[PDB]
């Protein structure tokens, strides 16, 4: 069951040559990597304010950065969130009572 | 001209219990027809009251034995052999030939069911009337069956009055339990004055009143 | 190159001339029906905009002939008319409102029989593979091929079906008709309702020995949407006693996103056989995908109802 | 213009040297269905509403209404079988990675 | 259709002429003598006046705070009767009833009409989705719909978007606003957790006067919260 096929994003807060500020993208921005790519693959992520958050199916990056040793580390949190029920445990759900971040930080 | 009245106003009877209502003649009861003025009404919601016996002394084709047109001359009489919980309303004896319409004074009806606790569900208000100047604070209470309730909207502990009131519906047609509704109007201005907004409703069927408080700024 | 009087069996022109003049009336095709023999106006909606016509109309006259090339929908409303023998071979007939091949509405006892209608269809406010919405009649020994097309996003609700689109009256029923429907649509949000045969059925409505086969496609799971029908909630009070019956229903559909026989169930399902083969019928969001709702059974093949090849229009 | 600008816009790749503008714009008997019409099909296309038009919606477009005149099944089947006649021996997922600009790295 | 067709009622302003055509069909209006008893909201009938049949010398006699501009007529040969309404005012708001009296051949109740005399013209509603943000209940989504700021109090139609079994909607009673005349009410709905767990965005559909139906759409909540970590 590991061959499945889910998407992470990176955070659409794009830089600038000038100063570091990575202003967020909107799908009506005009740098052209959302006019071309990001636009038209179209599907809306919440932008939080803070923490690369999973969604069940899928994954963005928010905060993190995916190059980065903490982009990794951040993956493998955000897999542990993304493949819990099915893939980790033996096709076995979570616990009646714990939540879903038991099994994120503390172990796996 | 030919005066139709009613003495009784309000009553509450249980299904399957006898009402009798008698309606009197001031006037002669020469009708177009020569039959007599009086014409029986029963109130239904949604619509207005509908005759149930017409010419007096003849029974309608149609009516149940429940209503009885029996009364005749000046004098008429009519029953409720048994109540419906569909039969609320009130109940009107009228003249149909002359120009004065004259209308019974009515005895508007209600039934009597088992007092029961309504369910709380607070709505915040929405951020889009806000932008409006206005605001909408929504308390809702569902199928209760005594209508007889008091709502206070306490702003920050607070009751104002005057700007926001209640709205309760009727008899419901499943279990004729009624539901309340109230809506806190504040202007933008007191909006931001105030921070914790809150729903009090007395009720009978309540053992306490139940109030649930939204902080300014939660949408 | 002539025209006929005493019967109009000649041209579409002048039984749409006819039809204007005499909606009340017993009429009969002789010959082979092009309908862009007429100009369409742009205002007008439907190539009969009288209340009812075509109340005695049929193809009976020896040999059944075909109506080719529709633009807009047939007629505008039915009051106890009769169509009778009717093919259909090409059909682009579209508009944003109600669009169907043959009447947009039918208010009482009007029975359909033979009709065959075969093209596009396209609509936005509402779409009917035979009639958008039909009242208090019936329709037997019918058939529709073709594709449909109402994937518009709007939030307003259309009844859309592969032969009626909405069906409410006690005395209203579909019984022995055909959807070869190709559809793909976007039911969007779930008062928009989507059927294979019906679109929705309403006031104790049954369907009784219908077959779908052509695809059903809502992209967005969201909408009601079924392989032979799409619910049969009525809009009035909720009772199951109007919700209305499917009978001898068979669905080869390979309906994405809904379900193979009844796109919302109820507690007390008053259809009585449900009929699947093995098809596309797998379509937190755990139940917005199907796992055999109410189509687990006869999932073999099953014969097929044999009122398509008599016809005989050519 | 409607028309012909999507098409142009959404089909810029080139199998070798052919270029998929001319072959989907024009040859649309290049699988069978001879009847069809290029200019028809532009028209249409360009008639077809802003849902269809709509970039999110490009593979659902060809599925549902380009389909059927190149006599296709899918959009996927019709850049298999482009991918089939010209530039044959080299499979499809190698002529993809040729093919997009964007930098695609892969870990067996 | 199958009532009592009353015309040219409706909205108007105070001191203006209101005309009204109760209009009949399928019944002889002839043999049964049009009476026009308006009614308060909420209230009892109110007595006005008539005008007798075409046999009965079609006598027209007026109530007395009311007479002096009333023309009560009828026509026969339409199927129709007349009201005449002249000098409106606040106290002329009723719910008009034209019935048939004087014929046992027809006694059909009619519907009437509303009149509603203020110079405001009408005002479209403010649709405001409500959401339940606070915890749902265990078994049921509950979701409302808000329209405020709406002058005509004649029919407003709230229906929502899809319902099913377990669905019961309720809807209250026009409430009228302390300012402007203006009118305000809510719509309650109760759904299945089932349904909204596949999707299923339930729209708002609210009727006015005159304006057409503004679908606003409520996304019903099953949104699992983002698990966003901290920054460490």
């Amino acid at each position: 069951k590991l061959f499945r096929s889910v998407l992470v994003y990176d955070a659409f807060r794009f830089g600038n040559d000038t100063n570091k500020e990575t202003q967020e993208a909107n799908f009506e921005t005009n740098n052209p990597v959302i006019k071309n790519f990001f636009g038209p693959a179209g599907n809306n992520v919440v932008h939080n304010k803070h923490g690369a958050y999973a969604t069940g199916d899928a994954f963005y990056y928010m905060a993190y950065r995916m190059l980065d040793k903490s982009g990794a580390v951040t993956y493998t949190h955000a897999m542990t969130h993304n493949s819990d029920r099915e893939i980790y445990l033996g096709g076995y759900g979570r616990r009646s009572g714990l939540g879903p971040e038991f099994y994120a930080k503390g172990l796996l | 001209d030919i005066v139709m009245t009613q003495s009784p106003l309000s009553l509450s009877v249980t299904p399957g219990e006898p009402a009798s209502i008698s309606c009197r003649s001031s006037q002669s009861l020469l009708r177009r027809d020569g039959h007599n003025d009086l014409e029986w009404y029963l109130q239904k919601p949604g619509q207005s009251p509908q005759p149930l016996i017409y010419l007096g002394s003849t029974r309608a084709s149609g009516v149940p034995d429940r209503f009885s047109g029996s009364g005749s001359g000046t004098d008429f009489t009519l029953k409720i052999i048994r109540v419906e919980a569909e039969d609320a309303g009130t109940y009107y004896c009228m003249q149909n030939k002359q120009t004065p319409l004259t209308f019974g004074q009515g005895t508007r009806l209600e039934i009597k069911r088992t007092v029961a606790a309504p369910s709380v569900f607070i709505f915040p208000p929405s951020d889009e009337q806000l932008k409006s100047g206005t605001a909408s604070v929504v308390c809702l209470l569902n199928n209760f069956y005594p209508r007889e309730a008091k709502v206070q909207w306490k702003v920050d502990n607070a009751l104002q009055s005057g700007n926001s009131q209640e709205s309760v519906t009727e008899q419901d047609s499943k279990d004729s339990t009624y539901s309340l509704s109230s809506t806190l109007t504040l202007s933008k201005a007191d909006y931001e004055k105030h921070k914790v907004y809150a729903c009090e409703v007395t009720h009978q069927g309540l053992s306490s009143p139940v109030t649930k408080s939204f902080n300014r700024g939660e949408c | 190159t002539v025209n006929s009087e005493n019967g109009v069996y000649t041209s579409f022109k002048n039984l749409v001339d006819a039809m204007n003049i005499n909606p009340y009336g017993t009429f009969r095709l002789g010959a082979t029906m092009d309908a862009r023999e007429v100009e369409l106006s742009d205002g007008q909606e439907s190539y009969i905009n009288k209340e009812f016509s075509g109340k005695l109309i049929g193809e009976n006259k020896g040999k059944y002939y075909a109506i080719y090339n529709l633009k807009k929908p047939l007629f505008k409303a039915l009051s106890h008319a009769t169509i009778q023998d009717l093919s259909i071979k090409e059909a682009n007939v579209s508009s944003k409102e109600d669009a169907a091949t043959i009447a947009k509405e039918a208010k009482n006892d009007t029975t359909i029989a033979n009709v065959h209608s075969s093209g596009v269809i396209a609509g936005e406010r509402s779409i009917g593979g035979l009639i958008s919405q039909v009242t208090d009649s019936t329709i037997s020994n019918s058939s529709f091929t073709g594709r449909i097309t109402n994937t518009y996003d709007t939030t307003a609700t259309y009844q859309i079906g592969g032969l009626v689109g909405k069906l409410s009256g006690v005395g209203a029923l579909i019984e022995k008709s055909i959807s070869s429907i190709d559809m793909a649509t976007n039911a969007n949000t779930g008062d928009q309702v989507v059927g294979g045969v019906a679109g929705v059925v309403d006031k104790k409505a049954t369907i009784r020995n219908s077959y779908v086969e052509g695809n059903l496609n809502n992209v967005k799971p969201f909408g009601k949407v079924g392989g032979v029908v799409g619910n049969l909630w009525d809009r009035e009070t909720s009772e199951v006693s109007n919700s209305g019956n499917l009978t001898n229903v068979l669905s080869d559909v390979n309906v994405t996103n809904g379900n193979a026989i009844a796109g919302y169930d109820f507690n007390g399902i008053k259809a009585t056989n449900t009929y699947s083969n093995k098809n596309n019928k797998v379509v937190s969001k755990d139940s917005e995908e199907q796992r055999g709702t109410v189509l687990e059974n006869n999932i073999v093949l099953e014969k097929k109802i044999e009122l398509v090849p008599k016809k005989n229009t050519k | 213009l409607l028309g012909l600008t999507y098409l142009e816009r959404w089909y810029n790749f080139k199998y070798d040297n052919t270029s998929a503008k001319d072959l989907v714009l024009y040859h649309l008997d290049f699988f069978g269905k001879s009847n069809s019409s290029a200019l028809d099909n532009v028209i249409e296309l360009g008639k077809s509403g802003f849902n269809n038009l709509l970039a999110k919606n490009n593979v659902i477009t060809y599925n549902v209404l380009l389909s059927k005149n190149y006599g296709t099944e899918g959009l996927f089947k019709a850049l298999e079988g482009y991918r089939k006649v010209f530039l044959p021996n080299v499979s499809n997922n190698d002529w993809f990675k040729t093919q997009s600009k964007a930098y695609i790295v892969e870990e067996k | 259709e199958v009532q009592l067709v009353e015309s040219g009622g409706g909205l108007v302003q105070p001191g203006g002429s209101l005309k009204l055509s109760c209009a009949a069909s399928g019944f002889t209006l002839s043999g049964s003598n049009v009476h026009w008893v308006r009614q308060a909201s909420g209230k009892g009938l109110e007595w006005v006046g008539r005008i007798k049949r075409n046999a009965e010398s079609d006598a027209t006699a007026y109530a007395a705070s009311m007479r002096g501009r009333l023309t009560i007529s009828r026509d026969d040969s339409k199927n129709t009767a007349f009201l005449q309404m002249n000098s409106l005012k606040s106290d002329d708001t009723a719910m008009y009833y034209c019935v048939i009296r004087g014929d046992v051949y027809n006694r059909q109740w009619g519907q009437g009409t509303l009149v509603t005399v203020s110079s405001a013209s009408p005002t479209s509603p403010k649709v405001f989705p409500l959401s339940l943000c606070s915890t749902q209940p265990d078994g049921n989504v509950v979701i409302a719909c808000l329209v405020q700021g709406f002058f005509p109090q004649e029919p407003l139609s709230v229906t929502w978007s899809e319902s099913g079994q377990g669905v019961t909607a309720r809807n209250f009673p026009p409430s009228q606003d302390a300012s402007g005349d203006l009118y305000t009410t809510s719509s309650q709905l109760t759904l299945p957790a089932t349904q909204c767990l596949a999707g299923k965005s339930v729209t708002c559909h609210v009727k006015h006067y005159t304006n057409p139906s503004q679908d606003v759409t409520v996304p019903c909540p099953v949104p699992s919260t983002p698990p966003t970590p901290s920054p460490s």
